[PDB]
RNA sequence: GCGAUAACGAACGAGACCUUAACCUACUAAAUAGUGCUGCUAGCAUUUGCUGGUAUAGUCACUUCUUAGAGGGACUAUCGAUUUCAAGUCGAUGGAAGUUUGAGGCAAUAACAGGUCUGUGAUGCCCUUAGACGUUCUGGGCCGCACGCGCGCUACACUGACGGAGCCAGCGAGUAUAAGCCUUGGCCGAGAGGUCUGGGAAAUCUUGUGAAACUCCGUCGUGCUGGGGAUAGAGCAUUGUAAUUGUUGCUCUUCAACGAGGAAUUCCUAGUAAGCGCAAGUCAUCAGCUUGCGUUGAUUACGUCCCUGCCCUUUGUACACACCG
């Protein structure tokens, strides 16, 4: 049960060495249900990244 | 193309006093014979009619009997000089290639010819370093 | 990065404040009216001068500048 | 930084 | 053994039997003058 | 004379002059045919500027490139880019600019390489390192 | 007539550019003709020394140059007038050689 | 379809070219998708090409490498462990030959058990470390569409690579194995159970 | 169309010419072929001992074709390769003298090359007849 | 081969003319204040843009040192330092 | 130095060579190694052979790689 | 730089600048560059064609490539987004070039007990100065070997070794009555090398430096194996007055650890890293070294202050020879 987000808004590069990104995605299907997720790689707007799980929100890392 | 055999293998050769593997390929199997190098086994076996596409073990007593001959006598099957192990002899001033159990004894010869007469040399090979004036500062550690 | 220096930003609109009604909205035309209105050591220079004056010329276009 | 002595 | 050609091919290299040293490291106030004449004030005025 | 135009096209050191004369669809390289350049598996990158455009293109007009310098595979870059330039520039001259422009779009649409020779050369090396940005080891 | 070879060269072009077009001109309103200027590849004598007289610091490198211009000009006069032509163009800087 | 006369006589096959542009002119890419809507913008497969070699440049801007060819991205990353660094038309060859293999067994394109292998490779969620200097942590984050797809050709190709050491078993066919079993799912495969491993991992920590 | 040695791969016109050359058999191998190397820098004879001799003739002939007075000395640097120093890094080492010194005298008497003036050797008259005759009867198969 | 003596036109503009007169008023014992100031005004008389001049060594002190005594406008960086 | 492949083609495995490679779906000279137990030089004289017995149709020629298939 | 602003307007440094690389069918010419034609000439099909050779008189043409001087060209150009709508940044399009267009050279105010008096007929002082610490001649040492460490070169194999075949660069250097430079071509020699002539004081000859990786076809077949080439024996040459403590090169033989490397730690963002060779310097000889050059040519960011160094601001100070206080 995976389901689709496609991104909307990169907030900023977060995580100690700068390698995690902050973004702001947009599910595919019921496009609402926003959230904020951190992504590892490199991250253009309009990407379709797919989430394990999406009952989770997201805050800056140690 | 592929060909069959029964019987006419033979898995361990013994040549000069040495095992030889019989899967082995002829030119490199001569080569377990210390003195015989690749270089030295190619060309008794282009001397002895022996092709290079057999194993050790399709070779038959004909042709093994041929190759030792030819081993033993270089020169008389037209193998130059130039290409032989031990040439001019410190002795007889002859041509020589020396071999398998041979090798060993007229190289330990060389040893107390050269300690015998104490030269800077033959006293080097009795410390066991190195003569051929290699630093032995920092590679020197075995 | 891109930033011009303070060698051609003020260079550029003293001859705004002095060429304006000959000045245009075209590099071409400004690279070659630079050439004979100013004294340019480096061609590298001349364009570096004509091509910040057009955009503030096209930026004079778009509303009133500060400082020009 | 040695002091030379002679033999001969 | 007078010679030295001689003695060197009955002297054995007893070398591989005795162990390195642990350590082998033989190859300090710089700020502070060590040569002892200080500078007064009037030489430096003469001079400079 | 004749229908003639002579061009080139260039990689890293490579350059190879292309003349294509008005005739029959003779491609030669170093006066050899060009079915049998090598490398084998980087012939494709010459028939490219071939089959993109369709040999029929070729009736007409017969083409020998000069390639020297640089190496084995900047020299089969070179070569494919004198014959699309070679191609576009005979149109240019002896067809309409219609056409020219035609077998322009096909050829960038495909690769740049084809017509524009690629910039990159070589960064001069650094004393303090064996190469341009590399450095000797550094030790504590 | 003699086919006559006269070679330039020097470390500077603007005194060489100076003879060189001297001596055309020399040779256009005199109707001599002429084959060049030609400018030869320029020659960069490069010198990689090591900064440091002593061998103390960070292994730095001077890189000095010295590019040498040849310049060759073919005439076909008699032997009188070319060699006058050399005197017309003297300069300190370049040096001339008059080859039949 | 009519055969063109030159005087430089062109080979039937290449002549064939005309129609359509084909991998080393015997794959085609119009019967091939990707299997993942997340990754369809970064596996590129819409422009054929001849050959697996097109010398161009793709790392000057930060998502350039997403319009290379998918297989020229393959081949690039076979070159490795010093010995074969810049040696391409090695790498070509082996992909040529490990395409082939893919065809003979299995009889898919193989350039879809390529496109298949990818997307199944990719781990959609990896766990960086949040480690406050030194000490250590880790927490669970998504993985880019881009850094997914390459990711994926790093763990096809280092998996390859290892399955070919000190082995009778060429590297073509040790590719081929490893491109078809990813593309079928198999966790017998490198490079599926270490995208299970990360997948794995990464569900610890969220 | 007319064949020539430009027209046919490098690769199968030797081995199509080096077979020719051994069945023809006028030309003289001399005696050491099965023992020397082809070069200082090689670490063992050629594998195939009894043809080596020909198809590196085949080849010189070919490689002569295609150029102007090309000597012995320049076909050393053709043959040579990167020799083996144990620890030392690789180097380019020439090949060895006599063999080609050889064939293009072998070839030179057989009627396939001459001295060509201001050194080297040109290719003869008939040269050109055997070899284009040989790319002909080599790609029509 | 002929030699010909020409004087320099501006001793000021000079800076080998300046520090071998500096030089020699050097050796005369003359302080260096006093020196070091006599080529800088000389100079700017003259005409010059800028003028700097360095004394280095040890004068009636064990440690050495050195002092620089500018006027003027100078230029540091890149090709206009070779050219004036 | 385990492999111990046989380099010596007796008449029990010469027949089971022609039983058995012509069903496979990819032959090649490691396949014949890995499955035959029969050395590399043998399995390269036993694919050039198989080829022109006609058992074995050649999908494509290399000298580092040779890739071969049934011809049924 | 925008902007905020008791500051305003400036100077040095940065940037500009200079050298180099990339574009120019737009100028200027080129028998020391190349090409097309034309003579003359060869081979193969005979279709009039295709490959060559030759031509410092065919007393041709041209500058596409090649060379180099005068210029042109890019200034982030145009268009979209964001931004204080500012400096800018990110995307596209065009372009040879849109990372300061790529790389360097130069490079401020003071200063360091940084390194060199073992570069100087640069130097103060101290020491020595005839049995010299001066200069020269002979021989040895700087290489010496239980050990720790650093800059590197070969490797641990099949993405490979050999064996044939294909066959492509760029930066440069080069002599005379020497004290001998680069050295083709011919002829000997398995090689290394020897010998006889000639060219080049050089875009002319060495030299297309026909370099190596590389590519094709074969042998090998997972084996310390045909991977690896230490260690050692015998022999053959070269340089040099002189090779012993092997200068170096070549031949045969000898076949070592090493089967991918702990804690740690270095360099690096595009023709870059990594391979791969080549030249110049040292140089009678010797390059596993530097200085450059080109061949093949990527993976991964295009971000951050988590580690480390430095810079700035605030802060404390009994320090100012400044915490080595
Ligand atoms: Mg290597
Ligand atoms: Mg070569
Ligand atoms: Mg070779
Ligand atoms: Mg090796
Ligand atoms: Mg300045
Ligand atoms: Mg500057
Ligand atoms: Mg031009
Ligand atoms: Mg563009
Ligand atoms: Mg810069
Ligand atoms: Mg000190
Ligand atoms: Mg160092
Ligand atoms: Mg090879
Ligand atoms: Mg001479
Ligand atoms: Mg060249
Ligand atoms: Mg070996
Ligand atoms: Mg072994
Ligand atoms: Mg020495
Ligand atoms: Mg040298
Ligand atoms: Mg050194
Ligand atoms: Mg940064
Ligand atoms: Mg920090
Ligand atoms: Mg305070
Ligand atoms: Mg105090």
């Amino acid at each position: 049960p995976v389901t689709l987000a496609k991104v909307i808004k990169v907030l900023g590069r977060t995580g100690s060495r700068g390698g995690v990104t902050q973004v702001r995605v947009e599910f595919l299907e019921d496009a609402s249900r926003t959230i904020v997720r951190n992504v590892k790689g490199p991250v253009r707007e309009n990407d379709i990244l797919c989430l394990m799980e999406s009952e989770r929100e997201a805050r800056r890392l140690r | 193309l592929v060909v069959q055999e029964q019987g006419s293998f033979q898995h361990i050769l013994r040549l000069l006093n040495t095992n030889i593997d019989g899967r082995i390929k002829i030119m490199y199997a001569l080569t377990k014979i210390r003195g015989v190098g690749r270089r030295y086994a190619n060309l008794v076996c282009k001397k002895a009619d022996v092709e290079l596409t057999k194993r050790a073990g399709e070779l038959t007593q004909e042709e093994l009997e041929r190759i030792v001959t030819i081993m033993q006598n270089p020169t008389n099957y037209k193998i130059p000089a130039w290409f032989l192990n031990r040439q001019k002899d410190q002795v007889d001033g002859k041509d020589y290639h020396v071999l398998a159990n041979n090798l060993e004894s007229k190289l330990r010869d060389d040893l107390e010819r050269l300690k015998k007469i104490r030269s800077h040399r033959g006293i080097r090979h009795f410390w066991g370093l190195k003569v051929r004036g290699q630093h032995t500062k920092t590679t020197s550690r075995g | 990065g891109r930033v011009r220096t303070k060698t051609v930003k003020r260079a550029s609109k003293v001859l705004i404040e002095r060429f304006y009604p000959k000045l245009t909205l075209d590099f071409e035309t400004n690279k070659r009216l630079t050439s004979e209105i100013a004294v340019i050591q480096s061609k590298r220079l001349r364009n570096k001068i004509a091509g910040y004056t057009t955009h503030l010329m096209k930026r004079i276009q778009k509303g009133p500048v500060r400082g020009i | 930084r040695k002091k030379k002595v002679y033999t001969t | 053994k007078s010679p030295t050609g001689n003695e060197a091919a009955l002297k054995n290299k007893n070398f591989n039997k005795d162990v390195a040293p642990p350590q082998s490291t033989a190859t300090p106030f710089d700020r502070h003058s060590r040569t002892g004449k200080t500078d007064s004030k009037k030489k430096l005025q003469q001079g400079w | 004379s004749t229908q003639s135009v002579q061009t080139f096209g260039k990689k890293k050191t490579a350059t190879a002059v292309a003349h294509v004369k008005a005739g029959k669809g003779l491609i030669k390289i170093n006066g050899s045919p060009i079915t049998l350049v090598q490398p084998e598996i980087l012939r494709f990158k010459v028939y490219e500027p071939l089959t993109l455009v369709g040999l029929d293109k070729f009736q007409g007009i017969d083409i020998r490139v000069k390639v020297t310098g640089g190496g084995h595979v900047s020299q089969v870059y070179a070569i494919r880019q004198a014959i699309a330039k070679g191609l576009v520039a005979y149109h240019q001259k002896y067809v309409d600019e219609a056409s020219k422009n035609e077998l322009k779009k096909i050829f960038a649409s495909y690769d740049k390489t084809l017509l524009v020779a690629d910039s990159r050369r070589m960064e001069p090396k650094k004393f303090g390192g064996r190469g341009a940005r590399a450095r000797f080891q550094k030790s504590y | 007539i003699h086919k006559i070879r006269i070679t330039l060269t020097s470390t500077k072009v603007k005194q060489l550019e100076n003879v060189s077009a001297n001596i055309i001109r020399n040779a256009a309103q005199y109707n001599i003709v002429k084959k060049g200027p030609v400018r030869m590849p320029t020659k960069v004598l490069k010198i990689t020394t090591r900064k440091t007289p002593n061998g103390e610091g960070s292994k730095t490198w001077d890189a000095y140059e010295m590019r040498i211009h040849k310049r060759v000009i073919d005439l076909q006069a008699p032997a009188s007038t070319v060699k006058r032509i050399t005197q017309i163009t003297i300069e300190p800087g370049v040096d001339v050689e008059v080859t039949i | 379809l009519q055969v063109v006369e030159l005087a430089t006589t062109i080979p039937l096959d290449v002549q064939e070219a005309q129609r359509e542009v084909k991998l080393f002119n015997k794959w085609s890419f119009e019967d091939v998708e990707v299997k993942d809507v997340s990754l369809v913008d970064y596996i590129q497969i819409r422009n054929p090409v001849f050959v697996s070699h097109t010398a161009g440049k793709y790392a000057s801007k930060r998502f350039r490498k997403a319009q290379c060819p998918i297989v020229e991205r393959l081949t690039n990353s076979l070159m490795m462990n010093g010995r074969n660094n810049g040696k391409k038309l090695k790498a070509v060859r082996i992909v040529k030959h490990a395409l082939e293999i893919i065809h003979v067994l299995t009889e898919q394109n193989p350039i879809q058990v390529v496109v298949d292998a990818i997307v199944n490779s990719g781990a959609r969620e990896d766990s960086t470390r949040i480690g406050s200097s030194g000490t250590v942590r880790r927490q669970a984050v998504d993985v880019s569409p881009l850094r997914r797809v390459n990711q994926a050709i790093a763990l096809l190709t280092i998996g390859a690579r290892e399955a070919s050491f000190r082995n009778i078993k060429t590297i073509a066919e040790c590719l081929a194995e490893e491109l078809i079993n990813a593309a079928k799912g198999s966790s017998t495969s490198y490079a599926i159970k270490k995208k299970d491993e990360l997948e794995r991992v990464a569900k610890s920590n969220r | 169309p007319g064949v020539s040695v430009r027209d046919v791969p490098a690769q199968d016109f030797i081995n199509a010419y080096a077979q020719f050359l051994q069945r023809q058999g006028k030309l003289e191998v001399p005696g050491y072929v099965d023992i020397v190397k082809t070069s200082a820098g090689n670490d063992l004879p050629p594998q195939e001992a009894e043809t080596w001799f020909y198809k590196r003739a085949a080849s010189i002939a070919r490689h002569i074709y295609l150029r102007k007075q090309v000597g012995v000395g320049a076909l050393n640097k053709l043959y040579g390769g990167a020799k083996n120093r144990g620890f030392r890094p690789h180097k380019h080492v020439d090949a060895s003298g006599s063999i080609n010194r050889k064939c293009v005298q072998a070839l030179q008497k057989i009627g396939v090359l001459e001295i060509s003036p201001k050194g080297g050797r040109r290719i003869s008259e008939n040269g050109q007849r055997d070899l284009d005759r040989i790319a002909a009867q080599t790609l029509e198969e | 081969i002929a030699i010909y003596a020409e004087r320099v036109e501006e001793r000021g503009l000079s800076a080998a003319v300046q520090a071998e007169a500096l030089k020699a008023k050097l050796l005369s014992g003359l302080p260096i204040r006093r020196a070091a100031y006599g080529v800088l005004r000389f100079a700017m008389g003259a005409g010059a843009k800028g003028v700097e001049v360095v004394i280095s060594g040890k004068l009636r002190a064990a440690r050495a040192k050195s002092q620089k005594y500018a006027d003027g406008f100078m230029i540091h960086s890149g090709q206009p330092t070779r050219d004036f | 130095d385990k492999a111990q492949h046989i380099v010596i083609l007796d008449q029990e495995k010469y027949d089971r060579i022609l039983k058995d490679v012509p069903t496979y779906k990819y032959v090649s000279v490691s396949v014949l190694v890995d499955r035959l137990k029969i050395g590399g030089s043998l399995a390269r004289v036993a694919l050039r052979q198989l080829e022109e017995d006609g058992i074995i149709t050649p999908v494509l020629k290399h000298s580092k790689q040779a890739i071969y298939t049934r011809a049924q």
